[PDB]
């Protein structure tokens, strides 16, 4: 017996604000991925790179956002930091309206995020991913699975486990509405390491998970357990982070050092 | 580190 009450509707209005600000924060959100994806969106068609040869026509008319590497799979892999690196920027722009979040400890804020943001930059790439493909370049190019797989070992896996957890998360049809929720959950785990003040967390989570899974039961009708296949999810997205550290620090062994984003060579 | 850097300045 769900009613309709004064606490659900500020689940509802909770809801709302975290939708706003995920929207502020967000420039390139899950509705406007599909509608280019897809092909029903009046924006401009995004340039595929399918091969080299697309690949160098790609970089060279359109110019991506990725001295630099004469390699193809390094100028790719450093292009994916640096817009990771303007990820974190985004996320924490938008935990700062989690209500609640900037009133913690500052170094409790600082830990939720430094553990946070490669959960949400995955879950939030899965948006960009189809079959086939990502979007690239904020929309602007999209580049094929089966392209990125070809790279020169150790780089040809680097992007499989993320597209492998987006074929399972995308067929599941969340909206943004019920990601912005989501990834304020993952924000809000009291379970990172060197937290100082748990409890004060874990309130915040508390009303977070009321919120989404209200969020779930209105908005997916036809899957009744979809709150328990998401908290699932985060389960596992420890893993896509567990494997990509092992990655990264087999490519840091045995290759070339890249360039660092100008904000790093900046902060020091 | 410089992880935590980039969200110190974002925070502030
Ligand atoms: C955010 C993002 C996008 C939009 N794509 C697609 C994508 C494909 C191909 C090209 Cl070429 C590409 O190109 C850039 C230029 C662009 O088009 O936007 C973009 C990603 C692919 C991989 C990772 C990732 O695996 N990220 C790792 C490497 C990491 C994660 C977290 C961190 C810190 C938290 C430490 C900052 C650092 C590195 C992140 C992204």
């Amino acid at each position: 017996h769900m009613q309709l009450n004064p606490e659900s509707a500020d689940l509802r209005a909770l809801a709302k604000h975290l939708y706003d600000s995920y929207i502020k924060s967000f420039p390139l959100t899950k509705a406007k991925a599909r509608a280019i994806l897809t092909g029903k969106t009046t924006d401009k068609s995004p340039f595929v790179i399918y091969d080299m040869n697309s690949l160098m026509m790609g970089e060279d008319k359109i110019k991506f956002k990725h001295e630099q590497s004469k390699e193809v799979a390094i100028r790719i892999f450093q292009g994916c930091q640096f817009r990771s690196v303007e990820a974190v920027q985004e996320i924490t722009e938008y935990a700062k309206s989690i209500p609640g979040f900037v009133n913690l400890d500052l170094n409790d804020q600082v830990t939720l995020l430094k553990y946070g943001v490669h959960e949400i930059i995955y879950t939030m790439l899965a948006s960009l991913m189809n079959k086939d493909g990502v979007l690239i370049s904020e929309g602007q190019g999209f580049m094929t699975r089966e392209f990125l797989k070809s790279l020169r070992k150790p780089f040809g896996d680097f992007m499989e486990p993320k597209f492998e957890f987006a074929v399972k998360f995308n067929a599941l049809e969340l909206d943004d509405s019920d990601l912005a929720i989501f990834i304020a959950v993952i924000i809000l785990s009291g379970d990172r390491p060197g937290l100082l003040n748990v409890k004060p967390i874990e309130d915040i989570q508390d009303n977070l998970l009321q919120a989404l899974e209200l969020q779930l039961k209105l908005n997916h009708p036809e899957s009744s357990q979809l709150f328990a296949k998401l908290l699932q999810k985060m389960t596992d997205l420890r893993q896509i982070v567990t494997e990509h550290v092992q990655l990264l620090q087999v490519i840091k062994k045995t290759e070339t050092d890249m360039s660092l984003h100008p904000l790093l060579q900046e902060i020091y | 580190m410089g992880l935590e850097a980039i969200i110190r300045k974002a925070l502030m």
